[PDB]
């Protein structure tokens, strides 16, 4: 039912048209976007709300003329079909297909690859002050919602945008107040429910209805021409769901919708056979949480994508919500660490390089007790490497007084919590992957057996060869013995869940006992295999002389896609594991 | 301190915007709907919101300085200090 | 001149006291702090501002009753004064002795150590909730300035406190503007010239006159005992540099002061053989800055303390002002280098971790073309750990797409400042130290010749064994061969300026040449001894069995000081060096 749409493949072709057919096709676009994400993992309702938008400023803006920017990309649906993108949709989200958010490095009005929240706004100001620079006379205009209005970037680039006074655009989302919130976000806490951030000096328009078209074109088309005057914040009412009755009362509940049914929303339930870790901890926490006083947990409005909704209503002052500021938590937490609670914190091994000033000076300087749950760890899958997290192991690991640890499985991963959150004499952190493992049941089915600091776990008989690793790595150390396990056991696998400090006494023995070593990690090379081999170093004035090679994410962003073939492209496949010792 | 706020909303809408600024109270309804006239423009742009300013103290009357009703919302009312300073909500 | 305080060591002595005598009180605070500071390197201006609001805090609130919490510690000098160490000033700075900011490992009213901007008022909340968790009821309070109003951490954490009503103090201090910055800062531009937080839904009383003792005693008993409910945020006006008449009109000019002449204001002008890296920096990137167009440097209030000033007034519109954000920069940065233009970055090793984010993605992934000046590289010296970036090697360099520098000396720091000018295809940064080395003059002077992205730099004739390093370190490797130089020259020195893309090249034929490496560095272990065995290992199939061991900062905050024994303390004077290779 989209007569308008199949004749626009870039805005030029509607700049003639009027507001009555401009709703016809807004609605168009509602329909195609919905047929779309039927097929894969779409950011539905913002962008289903952002239809309105999308249209409105690909009409009266002109690309790349005017340098649009948008929020962390999620509604990037309606804007990618309207640039040359509607064709593509079947493989968004897909390998070798197109990113779920905004990808500068894919067409030319892909104008700033947007992937984390509120780190838009800056760039659009920084825009806007050089094409000034440059005598250009363009517009720039920065789209984000109430989700990128709570960070710090947001505030601190709006004011100074308000202080420069360059001709700049800025636009608000969601009036009532529901988010724009990170990819992973499954469901935040549902409630039961302006800005005048003229005194941070910018110009502060809405929220309007972003569900009429004819309002924002008699907009951008009626003021805001290069004849504005310094930066303008565009607020916009925007009913997140908008034009698809279920989701228009549960957006969340089709926010990050799997493919779903377009008739009844229907999703699919195949996965209640292993629970996601996610699941795994928040189920988990609760059973330290009901014997513990002070055990509290710190999400930055993660709490689907962490699970931690098992924690929330059955503990309704042992979970707080921050908004989305990684740094305001992880001092929050140090903040109550000092109260000699133990608080601690789940964030996204990507999303705490937004805090990583405070987990090195606010905590570790002050050793206090801050427990971290570094979600999403390395290869996100889906989302591209906008989501990444695959440095944790590098920017954690570096620092005096912290503990790494991650998991293997569900057992591991709630074998720890017992210790983490026994400890409290200093910081520790969690980096568990995003997926499923072999499960035994909460500490009742014995799981919270906490375990030696600095402890590392054998998983394996191997002894021509070793093999490491953590995270989602060891079970793919597992895996890696598939094509290896038939070869006499010559592959050993560790699991030596605690990345510092170490179980210098495991390593040791595996030093000697092997003659040929391999770490793996799912992170950049600043992690695991450096510390391991740091340690390797000072101890190898016994013999440190053993092949050691840290197959850990080669130097390259992984982009989005299955996460097997992530693994295949990253090269960590149990054969890229496989081969690295089959060379020796 | 002495309470201040000014509205720069290029063509605020004329819907419903207000002003009453008393002791440590003040409603501010500064507001920007353009539900139907956006400034003279064709939009449903249905929307809901206005502005509040309490004060961290009994708003007296020394200088009002004031510019508004048309395009702009602008105030500035006077005082300093002590006997239950609170902003944007006196909570029990 | 100091009758009452002779009196006191804790606040318990001076409770009863009148407001008559605590005026005279204060004022007998302004000598002795000033009489203190005249010995070494204390933040003046502020604290002579602040000497008022300390005794203030000191009497109404009663610590470990009350949790205060101070700004970035700067000002802290009264507090100290007040909180049994008036005793220890002729120590403070020093080795062994107080360091220039609140400590919380240090006494029992050190509440929360502070070193970094807006890192407080978020852990002062968190004190506030947890207080009110463990059921007690007590004041928490948490001074700031307008130099941490700007930050994130600051907007982000008032705002959920507005939200959360939990019962708090926040102070905001310094009503003309002028800021309470970071440790280094010499000095900021000079300026020639209502804060609505009631969106950030706090309490907020004041700016009232911090020179009156009178007026803040008659609010804090007055009003916020316990009664006080939620969060509120106390401005004061306070004239920085209050009480000492040279620095009533000079506070930036004594705000740093080194040991004056308590009546003249005389400092020593001795430092006029060889300036400073960061004059080193800004005379020269003036260099690059005429015979270019978009050369535009990007700074987060560290002008003085990055000489950047030798850059502002002379292109007055290509230097930035930011406020102290270091992400709202490191994007405008970016999107700013996405105009063409050519955006550099001057932020400090530590403080850039502040916006690790977005060099993490708003850059790398985006490959626009930002170099970043770390400056401030590792061991800062007399500011404690608090500033001690040696992180800057670990959470850069392992991303893909950035280039990481450090110099020698003036001479190579402006040698490549001629490349990472130069080359705009993607990211760069600069680890540059603070002090001095032997620096021939501008291109003028034959110093400003780019070289190969990529190119080491052999400084030194050496094979029985090798040696590595960059930033501060190379100097210290050719101090390095002091008691080494004398044996055969067993010691090659090599400025592998480059750390990534490292000088795969040189590092190889180095490997194959000599019989043992040691590499050294500014930065814990998570940099260039990790990329360069990373490169090693991967190479190493050409008999990566050397040994090696990364002389890099140890695993433990090195504290405050002289920057000497902090190399004696990290392990980096010479000797340590020398050792290491002498055990081979």
């Amino acid at each position: 039912p989209t007569p308008l749409l199949d004749t626009i493949n870039y805005p030029i072709h509607m700049k003639n048209l009027s507001v009555k057919e401009l709703k016809q096709l807004s609605d168009e676009l509602r329909s195609d976007v919905i047929f779309n994400v039927s097929k894969t993992g779409g950011h539905l309702g913002s962008s289903l709300g952002v239809v309105e938008l999308t249209v409105a400023l690909h009409y009266i803006f002109n690309t790349p003329q005017d340098k649009i920017l948008w929020d962390v990309g999620h509604q990037s649906y309606p804007h990618k079909i309207l640039t040359g993108r509607r064709g593509k949709m079947p493989t968004m989200r897909q390998t070798n297909g197109l990113s779920g958010f905004t990808k500068r490095g894919e067409s030319e009005h892909d104008c700033f690859g947007t992937g984390h929240s509120s780190t838009t706004i800056s760039a659009g100001l920084g825009m806007a002050v050089g094409r000034d620079l440059k005598g250009k006379n363009n517009n720039v205009v920065a789209v984000i919602g109430d989700g990128a209005m709570t960070a710090g970037q947001a505030y601190e680039a709006m004011n100074n945008a308000g202080y420069l006074d360059s001709d700049m655009i800025v636009i608000l989302n969601d009036n009532k107040q529901v988010s724009l919130p990170t990819a992973t976000l499954d469901g935040p806490s549902p409630p039961v429910g302006s800005s005048l951030f003229e005194e941070l000096g910018l110009y502060y328009i809405g929220p309007v209805d972003g569900h009429n078209i004819d309002d924002l074109v008699a907009i951008l088309k009626e003021v805001k021409s290069t004849r504005t005057t310094g930066p303008v914040l565009i607020h916009v009412v925007t009913e997140k769901g908008r034009g698809y009755p279920y989701a228009e009362r549960a957006d969340d509940k089709y926010h990050g919708v799997v493919k779903f049914d377009p008739a009844t929303g229907r999703q699919f339930k195949t996965t209640n056979k292993t629970q996601s870790y996610t699941t795994y901890f928040a189920e988990a926490l609760v059973a330290e949480a009901e014997v513990d006083k002070d055990v509290v947990a710190i999400h930055a409005a993660m709490g689907g994508g962490t699970g931690l909704n098992l924690f929330q209503r059955r503990f309704p002052t042992r979970c707080f919500d921050v908004g989305i500021a990684e740094q305001h938590a992880v001092t929050f937490a140090a903040g109550l660490a000092c109260e000699g609670l133990k608080p601690f914190c789940a964030i996204y091994s990507s999303f705490m390089q937004r805090a990583y000033d405070q987990v090195v000076h606010d905590v570790d300087l002050q050793k206090l007790p801050v427990r971290f749950a570094m979600d999403r760890a390395g290869l996100v899958g889906a989302d591209g490497p906008t989501h990444c997290g695959a440095f944790d192991v590098t920017f954690m690991a570096c620092l005096p007084n912290m503990i790494v640890m991650a998991p293997s499985d569900e057992a591991d991963l709630f074998n720890m919590v017992a210790t983490a959150v026994a400890i409290d004499d200093r910081p520790s952190c969690f980096r568990y992957p995003r997926g499923n493992g072999i499960g035994v049941a909460l500490p009742p089915g014995n799981k919270g057996v906490p375990i030696e600091i600095g402890k590392g776990r054998i998983l394996k008989e191997g002894e021509r060869v070793a093999l490491l690793g953590y995270g989602s790595a060891v079970q793919s150390c597992l895996g890696a013995a598939v094509m290896l396990e038939e070869r006499g056991l010559n592959v050993t696998v560790a699991d030596a869940r605690f990345c510092k400090p170490l179980d210098r006494a495991l390593i040791r023995s595996l030093a000697k006992s092997h003659e040929v070593l391999i770490t793996v990690e799912e992170g950049s090379i600043g992690g695991f295999g450096s510390h391991v081999v740091q340690f390797l170093a000072l101890d190898g004035l016994l013999d440190g002389k053993l092949k050691w090679r840290p197959m850990v994410l080669p130097d390259r962003y992984i982009d989005h896609g299955a996460p097997a073939d992530q693994l295949a492209e990253a090269g960590l496949m149990p054969s890229h594991i496989a081969a690295t010792a089959l060379n020796l | 301190h002495e309470i201040k706020m000014r509205f720069d909303m290029p063509g605020l809408s004329k819907e419903d915007v207000k002003i009453s600024v008393e002791d440590n109270v003040l409603v501010i309804k500064g507001e920007q709907k353009k539900e139907d006239s956006d400034d003279s423009w064709s939009g449903r742009s249905v929307s809901s919101y206005g502005t509040r300013l309490q004060l961290p103290d009994n708003c007296e009357k020394d200088k009002i300085k004031a510019e508004l009703k048309n395009g702009v919302l602008f105030i500035t009312i006077p005082k300093t200090k002590v006997e239950r300073k609170v902003i944007d909500v006196q909570i029990q």
